[PDB]
């Protein structure tokens, strides 16, 4: 690996470096470079994993997006052809995607989930694992798409059982999973009403235990709460 | 989009 | 070229796409691809390659200004030592933009220039010669910092003494020019009464010929004269 | 930092 030579904390400061910068492939690839030491990572450490990957993919999806609509247009009735070069960009962003998607999952993998053993770390890595299937899942429209949209909801499934198991219903990473496997539900598997039951459960739960918590932890607890209620508002 | 985090 | 096997005008196909998905990397490369072949580009063309550049260009610049502040900050009196990273980090993506920057004068020496007869191309692609000098000059340190910054200015001269000759005052390309050249004066000469000279003559000029333009030649006019109006509130 | 374009 091209970062194989640099040393583990200065990959981190440059992860850091990158961020201020809004470079985030950068960011990702010194964070790839991190994890590839061998060493468990800390709480700010798979915060600065998440935050690279997420900034990029979600700009590949971004994109996937705006071609996928203009190619869904070119095959509707009265379109004009214009060849192949609609398919064939959209079909390039979307192998850059899958790409960086099995980069994820590969990093995970090999090895941070067998080594994760506290929920905290164990709880954020399978969400990751959920949110990079749901992302193939997207855009999956082949023999194996069953297989991507069950390996996502396996690994929401198991996070969401050490989540409850382990964590208070306000700890962000629990939130943050129920608000993101709540979307699985409604946008990947078809399932409205669990992902409505889910958002709505999690929110009442959540704002049942607030009152255990410092002014800090509580800011944290209600931003992700308000998205929760955002995706009620958009679904009801 | 719905939000996710 | 990775290029070299893609249509002409699948990769200006593909450049179109990509600007709608704010892929300005691919954009880039698809018109470097697109210019490659040979031919002379359009007008159209042109702002293809002249947009992707800029928009590849100006995130690196703003990368580098995040990395080259935080840089200084380090070099400061009771700044703590943290080691080589932010200076390497600083050079790695100065040395990205560097490259860039050679790619774009590079597809102009070879063969944009020479090719480009009429004022409208000619001075265009002299406007970028001066602007990628430009950019050059931004990080330019070393023993060819003076050669750099008075390539920028010959390019920018020579745009400046066609476009006087053979454009109305108000025409784009002359203003855009101008408003650059102003900036260079300005931020790179050290020449701050030049670019305000050249800013209010260039805007009172075009102001006098306004009256000769249809509506939608007048908004495009106006747009670059409240740039360079922008430009003199700042420095006066 | 000034205009350009
Ligand atoms: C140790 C650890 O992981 N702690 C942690 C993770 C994430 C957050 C967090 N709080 C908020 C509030 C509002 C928006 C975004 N966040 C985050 N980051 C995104 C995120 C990632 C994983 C799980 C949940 C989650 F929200 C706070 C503390
Ligand atoms: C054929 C040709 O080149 N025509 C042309 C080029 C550029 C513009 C133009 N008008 C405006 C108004 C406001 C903002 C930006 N623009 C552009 N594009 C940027 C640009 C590039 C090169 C020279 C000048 C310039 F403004 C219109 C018509
Ligand atoms: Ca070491
Ligand atoms: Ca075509
Ligand atoms: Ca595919
Ligand atoms: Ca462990
Ligand atoms: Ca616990
Ligand atoms: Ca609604
Ligand atoms: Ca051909
Ligand atoms: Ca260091
Ligand atoms: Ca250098
Ligand atoms: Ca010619
Ligand atoms: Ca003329
Ligand atoms: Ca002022
Ligand atoms: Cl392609
Ligand atoms: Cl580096």
């Amino acid at each position: 690996g091209a970062m194989g030579s640099m040393e583990r904390a200065s990959l981190i400061q440059k992860a850091k470096l990158a961020e201020q910068a809004e470079r985030y492939e950068d960011m990702a690839a010194f964070m790839k470079g991190a994890v590839e030491k061998g060493e468990e990572l800390s709480c700010e450490e798979r915060n600065l994993l998440s935050v690279a990957y997420k900034n990029v993919v979600g700009g590949q999806r971004a994109a996937w997006r705006v071609l996928s609509s203009i190619e869904q247009k070119s095959n509707e009735e009265g379109s004009e052809e214009k060849g192949p070069e609609v398919r064939e960009y959209r079909e390039k962003v979307e192998t850059e995607l899958q790409g960086v998607c099995d980069t994820v999952l590969g990093l995970l993998d090999s090895h941070l989930i067998k080594e994760a053993g506290d929920a905290e770390s164990r709880v954020f890595y399978l969400k990751m694992k959920g949110d990079y299937y749901r992302y193939l899942a997207e855009v999956a429209t082949g023999d194996d798409k069953k297989r991507i949209i069950d390996s996502a909801r396996s690994a929401y499934q198991e996070a969401m059982d050490i989540s409850k198991k382990e964590m208070p219903p306000t700890n962000p990473i629990r939130l943050g999973l129920a608000l993101n496997f709540s979307v699985f539900h409604y946008e990947i598997a078809n399932s409205p009403e669990e992902a409505i039951s889910l958002a709505k459960t999690t929110f009442d739960e959540a704002m049942a235990d607030l009152h255990t918590l410092s002014e800090d932890s509580y800011k944290d607890s209600t931003l992700i709460m308000q998205l929760l209620r955002d995706n009620l508002t958009l679904w009801t | 989009f719905p939000a996710t985090v």
